[PDB]
Order: structure tokens, then C-alpha cells, then sequence
């Protein structure tokens, strides 16, 4: 061949059981709401209800593990205490 | 010449009490000497022109500002006359230096201005005023004042810092560079909106890790240490994060090296260097783009996630392009070239079948929009005489039916030859602008919406606005306070289940933990 590829250097991201599909708190979706919300109107203003990132890597919308830190404060899905690093999905 | 003359009357005067008449009777005149006389004119003087305060400040005559200094001590006002005068020069050379008109102001350059200014106002300062509160505290406001514009300073000096921080190749040693790093914190220091600020910093973080390597090795320590004293340690959560994340990258990279040389029955695990790190910590480039791999870095990605899937159960993996570089063994010599994962799929269709077009590459790989654009540019367009991948209509805008071709270009007098068209001129154009104001408000509306669930659980409550004040107070140094905003968003507590904050019932409020 005229041109081969000899090294590469890819970085590869990884995704704990944030469940791209069901936050594991409420049982709803990743997105599309939460318990404490549902509509998606209503008094809410460009929807004040999303997504929160751990360090663990784990997801769930911001309402539900904010509203379940009152009590519990440890991350369900280990046992790491929980950081912040990004909001939104 | 007034100045020395008015000094010889006050000595000759003087001289003439202590010895013609009994110094008891100066006291009352030196007022009328420095009121009747000085006040009188020290007016038209703190003023007007003919080599004036403003005059000597641009031209830098130190002996002067020292004289006036210790003569306008015993007029009373004169300070004040004089740090007006002084602070109206000072903010005249302000808004002519944040001067937005004619956008273009050259990043490493404003800033190196503005340093070189207050240093020179400084060194005035403590040449002549010895240091005065007076002056200090005048200076201060009236850097307060013009602060408030140029919103794109955080960013100018983040993206200094990232020059001087890729290669120490101006001051060798690091005598030098420990006073340039010292005067850029303290030039920091004087400085609102840190928010965004961090974020330029941790994407020039991630700009300068995510590419070769080796750039200092032990300047990040220094970085870090000066951070935890300016910043604080409520930005190294995401920083020392950033360095964890690095490690474990190698760390999987030498694991991986070693579990090929194992396995790596295919030829797509060469060699092979892959960088393991998580979402939250480096934010997602684009939505993941699965466009067409070739077949090596294909079945390097596949073997990569099939460990990140099995070894780490629970976690998985996320195929992308728009990160990472290679190595492109071309082949009279061969020269190996370099492709930042953007070219390496139009190159592999090249390599399958040559004399293709815009839609060859839009029909048969699944290629996004606008990266497509950019790397289809970098590679045909905006050339110097190192074209590697050439075509038949010349022309500076992209068509559609234009055929491929390769050049030799034999001016590469070493075997590794890149081309980096990326990380240009900055630029900073208006969409990614755009994008990052509004992850840095999204960013503001989460802290303060996050500050308060975490104060206002052990404090008292407010009536009108009791709490917003300290709210505010606790967010000084970070940025502004915003009064519209935390006013819209703290009536969006009562969607909340913690603390609703009744808006009537505003007498009462709740502690729901
Ligand atoms: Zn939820
Ligand atoms: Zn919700
Ligand atoms: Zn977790």
C-alpha cells in the first residue's frame, strides 16, 4: 500500500451504570423529566430539571440525587461519598 | 520650576524665623504657606498643563512626582487634589487600552500592556508615595473601574499562561520564569470572573495533555501550588482530576501494551497508544462522531472497548474522532506523516481507491457536518508548500466534484513530518464564544443554585432580601453577583422539594433536611 498506518493514539472515555436510559433513583429516562416533575411545562421555564454528573461517572437528573442527598448522602450505585464535575447531559 | 522655587521660599523662610524672629510665629503663616499660598494656586496646579502632573506621568520624571509629594504633605487636600488628577490619567489610559472598537486586540499583548502600565504606576507609587494608602486605595478603585469591561481579559490571560506554560523556550532557566509566573498571579489577582477563567484554563489543560507530551513535566506542581493559593482548592476537585485521569490513561496504555503483546492476533493492535478518562472530568467534544475508522484504529477501538467492557464491569466505552493524533508511515525515502484522527478516514479511503470527490467522502462514510468542513480545508486548503494532499481545481472555496491527488514535497528534510493546521492563530469565533457563555451561565446558575442548598440549611431565613446579601457576599470573589438572575432563579426553590421559600408566606420558612 501506498500509505499504512503504523501508531495511534486514541483516547477512550467510559461511562459507569449512569444508565443512558433510566436514572436509578427515579426510573424514568437519562433525560425526559423526573418524578417530582413529569410535565415538561408547567411552571418550570426552559425545564429548571437536569442532568447531574458524578465523579464516580454516574448519572441521574440533578432534582432526584439533590432531593436524595437531603437524607442519604453516599452515591446508591457504590459507595463513593459523590463529587460535582458536570451538569447536563 | 515652581516646585524648587516654592521649596527655597519655604527654607529661606524658615531659615529667616529661626534666626530674625522666634520660630513660634512660622507655625501660623506655614498654614497661610501652604493655604493662602499653596491651596491658592495648587488648584491651576493639581490641573492645567505646561509639564503638569500629567505630563510628567507619561514622561516618567520620578524626581518631580518624589518632589511634589513630599511638598503637597503639608497642604491639607493636596493628596486628594492630586489623586484625582492622577486617577483621571489613569482611567484615560484604561479606556484607551480596553479599547473593544477595531476587534483585534492581540491576546499575549493587551495584557502584556496593562502589566506594563500597572507596573510602571506602581513603581511610581512606591518611589514617590512611599507606599501611601491614599494612592494605593485610589489606584485600586480606578482598577475597579475600567475591570468591569473586556470580558475576554480571563480568557487573554488564560490563553498567556498556556503560552508560557507549552515550552519555556523564552528563559531557559527558572529564575525568570518564577517572577513571570508571580507577576501573572498577581496580575490575576486583580481580577472579577474567575469562573470563566477556569473553565479556559482547564480546557488549555486539556488542550496541552491531550497532545505530545513532555512539555515541562514539572511546572504542573508550580501551576497547582500558585493555584491553590489564588483560585483556592474549590477548582482542584476537577484539576487534581484532570492529573488522576492522565495517570490512569498511561497507566491502562501500558496494561493495554502489555495484554496486545499477549493477544493482538489482528495487525490493528500495533502500536498502540490508548488514554483511558471519564466523562464528568473532560467535557464531551461533540455528539460522540461515528463516522467511517480505518480498519487498524477500527480494531484498536474495538479491542479497547472490549476491555474497558469486560476488566471493568459496569463501565463501557464511547467511539470518537475528535480527539488524539497518529503516525502515518508514508513511502525516495519513507517519510512518516501525522494525522489527528480527522484525516485518517479520508486518508484510508485514498488508500482503497484513489480519485475521489466531496460526495465519495459524504456518501460512503457517514461524516459529520462542520469538523468535516474544518479537516477537508486544513488538508487542501490554506497550504504551504508541504501539500500532502493536493487537487485539480484550484481554488479557496470547497466544491463538490474535485478530485484528490498526492504531491511529493520533498522539503520535509526529516523522516516525521506533521502537519499541524490545527491550534491556529486564536481566533475565537463567534459560535464557539456563544457555546462556551452559555456553559459558563449554566455553569453560574448551577453554583448559586448550589450554594445556597448548602448555606441556608443552618442559617435563619430572609424576609425580602436578608439572604441574598450574603449569597451574594459569599460569591464576591467568584463573579458578579447578578441581582436579576438570582432573583429569577431562587423563586425556582419552590419546585424544589427542599425549601420551597413560600413567596406569601414569606414570614416562615421551611427546613425540610
Ligand atoms: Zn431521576
Ligand atoms: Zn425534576
Ligand atoms: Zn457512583
Amino acid at each position: 500500500k501506498r500509505f499504512e498506518v503504523k501508531k495511534w493514539n486514541a483516547v477512550a472515555l467510559w461511562a459507569w451504570d449512569i444508565v443512558v436510559d433510566n436514572c436509578a433513583i427515579c426510573r424514568n429516562h437519562i433525560m425526559d423529566l423526573c418524578i417530582e416533575c413529569q410535565a415538561n411545562q408547567a411552571s418550570a421555564t426552559s425545564e429548571e430539571c437536569t442532568v447531574a454528573w458524578g465523579v464516580c461517572n454516574h448519572a441521574f437528573h440533578f432534582h432526584c440525587i439533590s432531593r436524595w442527598l437531603k437524607t442519604r448522602q453516599v452515591c446508591p450505585l457504590d459507595n463513593r461519598e459523590w463529587e460535582f464535575q458536570k451538569y447536563g447531559h | 520650576v515652581y516646585i524648587k522655587k516654592v521649596e527655597a521660599r519655604i527654607n529661606e523662610e524658615i531659615e529667616r524665623v529661626m534666626h530674625c524672629l522666634d520660630k513660634s510665629t512660622e507655625e501660623p503663616i506655614v498654614k497661610v504657606v501652604e493655604r493662602e499660598l499653596i491651596s491658592k494656586h495648587m488648584k491651576t496646579i493639581v490641573e492645567m498643563e505646561n509639564s503638569g502632573l500629567v505630563h510628567m506621568l507619561k514622561n516618567g520624571k520620578t524626581e518631580d512626582l518624589g518632589c511634589m509629594y513630599k511638598l503637597f504633605s503639608r497642604v491639607p487636600n493636596g493628596l486628594k487634589t492630586m489623586c484625582e488628577c492622577m486617577s483621571s490619567y489613569l482611567r484615560e489610559q484604561g479606556k484607551a487600552l480596553v479599547s473593544e472598537e477595531g476587534e483585534g486586540k492581540n491576546p499575549v499583548d493587551y495584557i502584556q500592556g496593562l502589566l506594563d502600565l500597572k507596573s510602571r504606576f506602581d513603581r511610581f507609587l512606591l518611589e514617590s508615595f512611599n507606599n501611601d494608602r491614599l494612592f494605593k486605595q485610589t489606584i485600586a478603585g480606578d482598577f475597579e473601574y475600567f475591570l468591569n469591561l473586556n470580558s475576554r481579559s480571563p480568557e487573554y490571560l488564560s490563553l498567556f499562561i498556556d503560552d508560557k506554560l507549552k515550552k519555556g523556550v523564552k528563559g531557559l532557566t527558572e529564575q525568570e520564569v518564577e517572577t513571570i509566573l508571580d507577576k501573572a498571579m498577581v496580575l490575576f489577582r486583580f481580577m472579577q470572573e474567575k469562573d470563566v477563567f477556569e473553565r479556559y484554563y482547564k480546557q488549555h489543560l486539556a488542550r496541552r495533555l491531550l497532545t505530545n507530551k513532555s512539555v515541562s513535566d514539572d511546572s504542573e506542581k508550580n501551576m497547582i501550588s500558585k493555584l491553590k493559593t489564588e483560585c483556592g482548592c474549590q477548582f482542584t476537585s476537577k484539576l487534581e482530576g484532570m492529573f488522576r485521569d492522565m495517570s490512569i490513561s498511561n497507566t491502562t496504555m501500558d496494561e493495554f501494551r502489555q495484554h496486545l503483546q499477549a493477544t493482538g492476533v489482528s495487525l490493528g493492535g500495533v502500536d498502540l497508544t490508548v488514554r483511558v478518562l471519564t466523562t464528568g472530568y473532560w467535557p464531551t467534544q461533540s455528539a460522540t462522531p461515528k463516522c467511517n475508522i480505518p480498519p487498524a484504529p477500527r480494531h484498536a477501538f474495538e479491542i479497547f472497548r472490549r476491555f474497558y467492557l469486560a476488566k471493568h464491569s459496569g463501565r463501557q466505552l464511547t467511539l470518537q474522532h475528535h480527539m488524539g493524533s497518529a503516525d502515518l508511515n508514508a513511502t525516495t525515502r519513507k517519510h512518516i506523516l501525522q494525522v489527528s484522527t480527522f484525516q485518517m478516514t479520508i486518508l484510508m479511503l485514498f488508500n482503497n481507491r484513489e480519485k475521489y470527490t466531496f460526495e465519495e467522502i459524504q456518501q460512503e462514510t457517514d461524516i459529520p457536518e462542520r469538523e468535516l468542513v474544518r479537516a477537508l480545508q486544513s488538508l487542501a486548503c490554506g497550504k504551504p508548500t508541504q501539500r500532502v494532499l493536493t487537487k485539480e481545481p484550484k481554488s479557496k472555496e470547497i466544491e463538490n466534484g474535485h478530485i484528490f491527488t498526492v504531491n511529493d514535497q520533498f522539503t520535509s528534510k526529516l523522516h516525521r513530518v506533521k502537519i499541524q493546521t490545527v491550534a491556529a492563530k486564536q481566533g475565537e469565533s463567534d459560535p464557539e464564544r456563544k457555546e462556551t457563555r452559555q456553559k459558563v451561565d449554566d455553569d453560574r446558575k448551577h453554583e448559586i443554585e448550589a450554594a445556597i442548598v448548602r448555606i441556608m440549611k443552618s442559617r435563619k431565613k430572609m424576609q425580602h432580601n436578608v439572604l441574598v446579601a450574603e449569597v451574594t457576599q459569599q460569591l464576591k470573589a467568584r463573579f458578579l453577583p447578578s441581582p436579576v438572575v438570582i432573583k429569577k432563579r431562587i423563586e425556582g426553590l419552590i419546585e424544589r422539594e427542599y425549601l420551597a421559600r413560600t413567596p406569601e408566606d414569606r414570614k416562615v420558612y421551611t427546613y425540610v433536611a
